[PDB]
């Protein structure tokens, strides 16, 4: 832990410019795959209707699929509008 | 139509000036006045010949790198995808293989402008 | 403060996207019609230019298939005036 | 090959919805609401039967309930209506944003005198079912008939007979 | 089988390295000066440049 | 008219061609290629793709700019050739025009011309499709899939490009 | 491909671009996903030689598609005949043909 | 060169390679010949002397023809059928393109003037990936497209390269001039059977590539680049002439050595398509070849060359090559006849 | 197969005979490779765009990353070739005899 940081120091007092792009670079490789609101970000991505939702035609059986778009059923944006 | 008559309109205007640049003024053209300047003494030779180039390898890298740009710019579309995971993985790949090549040339001298 | 406003343009996009998704079916509907009566027109208007050509048959179809395929431009335009057929072809990309 | 076959003009006759697209806009979310039936039924066969020539009559039951949809605003809700989409016609992009003082105005205007509430986010993108008495097309490609695949080769299987059988010799 | 066409060829080096051919380089010359901002007035530096 | 930019710009994109193709001294032939990259962005623009017309412009214009720089050092002589200068390179100049004109003056004339394939001279708008995009750019969804769809095509690309630095530093070091 | 490591790996490196008629993004659909579709459908597991003659009819709307040389060459003969009519005085275009 | 960049450019010359047989889409394949030429470059510039600078200028300026030409094809390909699979191409002018491309790339005459001059400018080690792991990716892309491959235009570039690769051979005593215009014979054979049976095209390439590297070793072994410093071997190594003899035998196509099966099995399948008049004057052309093989077995094995006196010192050091897979090499060149029914695994 | 394709594979053909017929200059070939790969770009990008291919959209992009290595791996050696003879002369790589 001694001869390790006589490496840190001799690098930030002749690369500071290196320092900083490494240590930056290594939080962006990091952090995504730590942050909770990871997720989130392929939520909202999957949310966003860029195509029209076809309707399924009803055979009767389909209880899990709404009949009007205003209806319980279906997947909700309640996370999104308290994100 | 809008973009090619304003292209049209600053190209006439430019063109316009260097018309008026040469048949406007009065002229007086003689040998010496039109002979190439090299402050004062002739030219020792013809500013045709070869020019060496010490920065020959950085401009082949220069080919290679602007290729890159071509390939990163299209992220802000791509993160609109819904495969973030592989997006961002391939993302960060390709960027650090990029500076994986800038490492290589750097260390290996190829930076450095020829003696 | 960009995270938050950014996740607030998201919602907005979203909006504005379900708009879009309430009118394509009156969209659609009226395109569906605006098309059928454009060929209709080249067609009632080909039967009189091709009156006299021997082998002509008015409105056969180049295809085997009976299917329906989306006219092209040449197709929709054929016989108007040139006005509307840069309209309809270059009038996206050329407004700016 | 085949005549390509058309409706006629009259069977393309219909009234009109002459709105602008600001008009249009302004009231797409709550037009999305109440005419949903007739237009997730037109939006349907549209997809199934894959031809605009087969689903004319449903076109025009989007027409025809557009109308009703509007002649409803213009008895109850003509004037904050008109304020809400002069806002929305103001902006290039015709931006919601900019209108939100208007368009509460409009939305309980509608919501006391039509009962109309307004869909939440993300409603309106739902897949939803549609229950529909037209048959479901057979053939909508028109395929013909798929050609019989080569004749499967099954069977135990033995070693070659006599072996490699290549000139003169014998394995 | 020798021809008039292949009577001036001959048999490439032993280790495929062909001498070096004669020096040629141009260096390019220049007059920095007299009439020149940085050459005080009245210096002609001929300069002898590689790039 | 307008509704022939397309085949407008395509024959100033043979034009620079044969601008290059005739062989002047590189800084001319440079200029040939440059006229014809920004006609071809001018081309793939009027198709529909915008960031395909800005981005091969935006490639050979600063492919151009080393192309330049290496011929003043090593494509260089005491008297450039232009496409007057020399009998050969004339030749060859206006050689491909005529070919050029031919071809126009056929396909315009005829509207059909057969040299290996059959070329139809309607014009280039009666092929464009009818039906309107959603909310997105489809040239723009295409490109932007490289990163979700071409993990393969990511990394050949990627490794080509890193080996290509250390190839040029091979063929250079001379040692 | 030579060496089939694709498909026995069950790795798919490059047959997701192979075909127009395979999933795009965001399921935008190209102008001849039906003609490609249905050739695609009609020779499949009979081996192109079966399938250049047994599914020759698909392949023909599936080019005709591509390359709609049948659609401008009947374009052509309408547009032709026309100017023929109307540069001898025998042929009045329609209002909404002008405008 | 860094030893670990060496090996970093071989696996990059083998990945273009072998993404070009994996690839199922066009685009792929074109990016596999690209990276392969990319890497080849490179090792042909390795010891930065005049000859290779003009042997790797002239391989470029050729292969990058051959590139664009493969590009046009697909590019035409796809206009004609929509899809960018690896199969039969679907339009004639595609065909051709893509043929004559994968001739230049194979070094087929008449696209054959840079063989000859690229293996001579380049070292041994070098050459032999040239002759033998160079043909693999073409060969690849020919061995899915030869359904739409014009019979006419195949056949003929084959017999064409019988007879250059045959005549072009007689004049030479540069070894690697020799051996570069007998892979121009070669690929003749690989090709004319290639209509008919495109599994003896596999035969006749994986039998080359033995014989042709079991050449290669033996000449890396004694750094032998010519006639005369090849007949000096049998004052040094006596034994390595007479594998020297019977590879050149076998190369020849003289049973009962292993390569005349890759002959034996190619006049089988032209014969089984009524092809007579072509298998003869392929057979007969052939002799060409082993004539100028027949040459160097007398200045090598079967006489004595005169000696020089500091031959003496070289008695007293042994080989220190590392000469990998000769000893097995050799003997896969020069005795397989027996099993030439193994031919059925490559199906 | 519009009037558009006729100038672009004309291009390609201009181009290819441009390359085929060396006058001195080595860079002067370079060009016409570039000049070619510009072609298939373009011819490339048409029947792409046309057809509405939207994963296709990125081989164009694809193309012209290997144009950029071809295109540099040429002027690496248009660089040794012109420290060799000081100039760019193809008539002096004539060294190796067929
Ligand atoms: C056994 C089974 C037999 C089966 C028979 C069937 C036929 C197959 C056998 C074919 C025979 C091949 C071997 C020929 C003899 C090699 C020549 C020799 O003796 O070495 C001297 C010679 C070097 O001597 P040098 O010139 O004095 O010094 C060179 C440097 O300057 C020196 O600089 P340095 O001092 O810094 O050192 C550099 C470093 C460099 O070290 C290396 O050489 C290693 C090279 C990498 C090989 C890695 C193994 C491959 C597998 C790796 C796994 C991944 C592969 C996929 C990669 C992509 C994925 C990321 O060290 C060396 O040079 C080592 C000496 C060379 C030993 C080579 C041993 C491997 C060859 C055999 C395997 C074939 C590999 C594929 C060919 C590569 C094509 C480009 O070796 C070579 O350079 C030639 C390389 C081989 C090229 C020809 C290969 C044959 C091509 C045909 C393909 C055959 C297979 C497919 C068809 C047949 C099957 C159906
Ligand atoms: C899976 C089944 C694979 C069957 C083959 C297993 C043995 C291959 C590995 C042995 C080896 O090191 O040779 C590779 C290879 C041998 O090349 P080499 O230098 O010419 O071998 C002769 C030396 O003098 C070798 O002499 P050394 O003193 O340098 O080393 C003695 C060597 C002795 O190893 C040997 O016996 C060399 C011969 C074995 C390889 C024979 C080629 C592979 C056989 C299949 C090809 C024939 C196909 C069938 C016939 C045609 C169709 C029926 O023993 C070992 O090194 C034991 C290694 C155990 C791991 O070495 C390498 O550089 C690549 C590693
Ligand atoms: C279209 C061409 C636009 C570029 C014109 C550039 C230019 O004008 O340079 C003058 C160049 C340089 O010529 P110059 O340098 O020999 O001298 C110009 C003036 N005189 C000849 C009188 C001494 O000359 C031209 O090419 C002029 C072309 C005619 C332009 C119209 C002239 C109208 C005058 C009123
Ligand atoms: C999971 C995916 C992410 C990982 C991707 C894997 C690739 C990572 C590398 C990508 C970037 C390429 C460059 C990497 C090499 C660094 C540059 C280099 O080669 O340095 C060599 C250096 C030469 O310099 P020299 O002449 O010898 O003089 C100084 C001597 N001390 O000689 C030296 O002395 C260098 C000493 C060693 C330097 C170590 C550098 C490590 C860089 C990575 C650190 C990242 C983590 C730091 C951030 C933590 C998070 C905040
Ligand atoms: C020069 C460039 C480099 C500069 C240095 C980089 C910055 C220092 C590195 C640490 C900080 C990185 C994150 C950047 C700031 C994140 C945004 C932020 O700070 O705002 C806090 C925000 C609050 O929550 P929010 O929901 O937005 O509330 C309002 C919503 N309307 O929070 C959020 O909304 C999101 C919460 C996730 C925050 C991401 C960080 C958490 C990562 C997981 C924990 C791991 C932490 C690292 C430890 C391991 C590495 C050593
Ligand atoms: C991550 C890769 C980590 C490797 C280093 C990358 C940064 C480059 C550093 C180069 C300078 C250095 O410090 O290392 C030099 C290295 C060691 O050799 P050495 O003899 O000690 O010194 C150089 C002598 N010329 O000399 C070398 O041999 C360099 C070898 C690396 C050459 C570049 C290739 C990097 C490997 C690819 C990494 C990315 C993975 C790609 C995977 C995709 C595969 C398809
Ligand atoms: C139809 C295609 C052919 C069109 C004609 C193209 C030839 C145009 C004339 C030409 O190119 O020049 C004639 C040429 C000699 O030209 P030149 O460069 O002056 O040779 C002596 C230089 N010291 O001599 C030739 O090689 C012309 C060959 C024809
Ligand atoms: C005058 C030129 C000419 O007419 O030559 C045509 C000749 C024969 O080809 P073809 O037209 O198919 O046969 C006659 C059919 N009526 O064919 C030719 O000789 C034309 C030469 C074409 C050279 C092609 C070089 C390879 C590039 C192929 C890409 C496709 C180029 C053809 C389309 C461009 C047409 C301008
Ligand atoms: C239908 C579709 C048509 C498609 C083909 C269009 C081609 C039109 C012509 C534009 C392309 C120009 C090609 C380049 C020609 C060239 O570079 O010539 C080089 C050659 C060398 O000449 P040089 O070194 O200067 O010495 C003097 C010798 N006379 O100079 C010469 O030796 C003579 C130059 C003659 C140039 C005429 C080339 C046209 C014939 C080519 C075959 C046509 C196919
Ligand atoms: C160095 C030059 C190489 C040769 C270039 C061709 C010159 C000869 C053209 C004669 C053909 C002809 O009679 O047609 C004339 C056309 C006019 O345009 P259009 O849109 O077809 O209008 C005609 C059709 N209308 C009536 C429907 C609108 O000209 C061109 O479009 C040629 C391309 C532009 C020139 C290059 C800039």
């Amino acid at each position: 832990a001694e001869r390790v940081a006589a490496f840190l120091k001799n690098v930030w007092a002749k690369e500071p410019v290196l320092v900083a792009s490494f240590a930056i670079a290594g939080l962006a490789v990091i952090l995504p795959t730590l942050s909770p609101y990871t997720k989130y970000s392929l939520m909202i991505n999957r949310a966003t209707p860029y195509n029209y939702p076809v309707p399924l035609r009803d055979d009767g059986n389909m209880p899990d699929v709404p009949s009007h778009p205003q209806d319980p059923q279906g997947p909700s944006l309640e996370w999104l509008k308290r994100l | 139509m809008n973009l090619m008559l304003a292209l049209l309109t600053n190209f006439t205007l430019a063109t316009l000036l260097v018309i008026i640049a040469f048949w406007l003024p009065q002229l007086n053209v003689y040998s010496e006045k039109t002979s190439p300047y090299e402050c004062g003494f002739d030219p020792m030779g013809s500013a045709r010949l070869p020019f060496s180039m010490k920065f020959f390898l950085v401009a082949i890298t220069f080919l290679l790198f602007d290729l890159e740009i071509a390939l990163l710019l299209p992220l802000p579309w791509a993160s609109q995808t819904a495969n973030l995971n592989t997006m961002l993985t391939m993302a960060l790949f390709l960027i650090i293989l990029l500076a994986v090549s800038l490492a290589y040339e750097w260390t290996q001298k190829g930076l450095e402008w020829t003696e | 403060s960009m995270m938050k406003w950014n996740r607030e343009r998201r919602r907005l996009q979203i909006e504005d996207f379900e708009a879009r998704i309430a009118l394509m079916p009156l969209l659609q509907a009226e395109k569906d019609r605006r098309v059928l009566q454009m060929l209709r027109e080249n067609l009632e208007e080909e039967a009189t230019v091709m009156k006299d050509v021997p082998g002509w048959k008015v409105g056969e179809s180049v295809f085997h298939t009976t299917r329906w395929v989306t006219p092209m431009m040449g197709e929709l335009y054929g016989l108007r005036a040139s006005e509307e057929v840069l309209s309809a072809t270059y009038g996206f990309i050329w407004y700016t | 090959p085949g005549i390509v076959e058309l409706p006629s003009l009259e069977d393309l006759k219909v009234q009109e919805v002459k709105v602008s697209s600001s008009v249009l806009k302004a009231a797409a979310h709550h037009y999305g609401a109440q005419c949903d039936k007739p237009n997730k039924e037109f939006m349907l066969c549209r997809w199934e039967e894959k031809d605009p020539r087969r689903c004319l009559e449903e076109g025009k039951l989007v027409n025809q309930c557009a109308l009703e949809f509007f002649r409803q605003i213009k008895r109850h809700c003509a004037e904050p209506f008109t304020e809400y989409w002069t806002c929305i016609d103001y902006s290039g992009l015709q931006l919601f944003r900019r209108c939100r003082k208007q368009q509460a105005q409009f939305d309980e205007c509608v919501l006391d005198k039509l009962g109309w509430v307004r869909p939440d986010l993300g409603d309106l993108s739902k897949v939803t079912k549609v229950k529909t008495d037209r048959p479901l097309p057979e053939n909508p490609y028109h395929s013909r008939a798929r050609p019989e695949p080569n004749p499967e080769v099954e069977g135990d299987l033995k070693p070659a007979r006599h072996g490699s059988r290549l000139f003169f010799w014998t394995m | 089988y020798p021809t008039k066409e292949t009577a001036h060829w001959k048999p490439p080096p032993w280790n495929d390295v062909d001498p070096p051919k004669d020096t040629l380089v141009s260096n390019l010359t220049l007059n920095f000066g007299p009439q020149h901002p940085a050459a005080h007035g009245v210096l002609r530096l001929v300069m002898e440049l590689s790039g | 008219m307008m509704l022939y930019i397309v085949f407008i710009l395509s024959v100033i994109f043979v034009m620079g061609f044969v601008g290059f193709s005739s062989k002047p001294s590189p800084i001319y032939g440079g200029l040939g290629l440059i006229v014809s990259g920004g006609v071809g962005c001018g081309i793939v623009l009027n198709f529909g793709g915008s960031f395909l017309g800005l981005m091969v412009f935006l490639i050979y214009l600063g492919g151009m700019m080393v192309v330049f720089g290496y011929t003043t050092a090593m494509a260089t002589e005491q008297y450039p050739e232009i496409w007057l200068s020399n009998k050969a390179v004339l030749g060859a100049f206006v050689t491909g025009l005529l070919m050029e004109f031919f071809m126009v003056y056929y396909v315009l004339k005829d509207k059909e011309v057969e040299v290996v394939f059959e070329f139809n001279g309607l014009g280039d708008w009666v092929i464009y499709d009818t039906g309107d995009s959603g909310f997105f750019s489809e040239e723009a969804m295409g490109i932007a899939a490289l990163y979700s769809y071409g993990t393969w095509l990511v990394i050949v690309t990627g490794w080509s490009l890193l080996i290509g630095v250390v190839v040029i530093m091979e063929i250079t070091r001379g040692n | 491909p030579f060496f089939d490591v694709q498909k026995r790996l069950g790795v798919d490196l490059d047959r997701w671009m192979t075909i127009q008629s395979a999933e795009q993004p965001h399921k935008i659909p190209s102008r001849c996903h039906a003609f490609e579709k249905e050739w695609i459908e009609c020779a499949h597991g009979i081996g192109s030689i079966r399938a250049e003659k047994e599914c020759k009819i698909e392949f023909e709307d599936f080019r005709e598609c591509l390359l709609r040389q049948k659609t401008m060459k009947r374009l052509h003969a309408i547009r032709r005949q026309r100017e023929k009519l109307i540069k001898e005085g025998k042929y009045t275009p329609p209002p909404h043909h002008s405008g | 060169m860094n030893p670990i960049i060496f090996i970093i450019i071989l696996l990059t010359i083998m990945l273009g390679t072998i993404i070009v047989m994996i690839s199922s889409h066009w685009l792929l394949v074109w990016i596999g010949f690209e990276m392969n030429m990319l890497a080849i470059i490179p090792i042909m510039m390795k010891n930065h002397n005049p000859r290779a600078t003009e042997a790797s200028t002239k391989y470029f300026l050729t292969q990058s023809t051959a590139s664009m030409l493969l590009m046009m094809a697909v590019i035409i390909n796809l206009m004609f059928s929509g899809q960018w699979t690896v199969m039969k191409l679907f339009n004639p002018m595609a065909s051709m393109l893509m043929t004559m491309a994968l001739a230049m790339k194979l070094g087929m005459a008449p696209f054959h003037f840079w063989v000859p001059e690229v293996t001579q400018g380049i070292p041994l080690s070098s050459g032999l990936i040239l002759l033998t792991w160079q043909k693999l990716a073409p060969m690849s892309v020919l061995y899915q497209i030869f359904p739409s491959i014009n019979l006419n235009l195949i056949l003929t570039l084959s017999v064409l390269s019988i007879l250059i690769g045959g005549w072009g051979g007689l004049n030479q005593t540069q070894l690697r001039k020799i051996m570069a215009y007998s892979s121009i014979a070669h690929m003749g054979w690989m090709t004319a059977v290639l209509p008919y049976n495109p599994t003896m095209t596999l035969l006749n390439l994986i039998i080359y590539i033995i014989m042709t590297s079991t050449m290669f070793t033996m000449f890396m072994a004694n750094s032998t680049t010519t006639t005369l410093s090849l007949s000096h071997t049998w004052n040094k190594t006596p034994i390595m002439t007479v594998l020297i003899l019977a590879t050149l035998l076998s190369m020849g196509g003289l049973p009962p050595l292993s390569g005349f099966m890759p002959k034996w099995m190619i006049i089988q399948e032209m014969t089984k398509n009524n092809s007579i008049i072509l298998p003869t004057f392929m057979a007969i052309t052939a002799l060409l070849n082993l004539y100028f093989y027949m040459r160097l077995t007398y200045s090598t094995t079967l006489t004595m060359f005169p000696s020089t006196n500091n031959m003496k010192m070289k008695w007293q050091f042994p080989l220190m090559k590392k000469m990998t897979f000769l000893p097995t090499m050799v003997v896969l060149s020069t005795m397989m006849l027996p099993l030439t029914p193994m031919l059925s695994v490559l199906e | 197969m519009s009037m558009v394709y006729m100038n672009i594979m004309m291009a390609f053909t201009v181009s290819l005979v441009g390359l085929l017929m060396y006058r001195s200059h080595l860079m002067s070939s370079l060009l016409c490779l570039e000049g070619m790969m510009l072609s298939l770009f373009v011819m490339a990008a048409l029947t792409i765009l046309n057809s509405h291919f939207t994963l296709a959209s990125m081989m164009p992009i694809i193309l012209l990353v290997f144009a950029a290595c071809e295109a540099a791996l040429g002027l690496s050696l248009l660089v040794m070739v012109s420290n060799t003879y000081g100039t760019d002369y193809v008539q002096n790589l004539n060294l190796l005899q067929c």
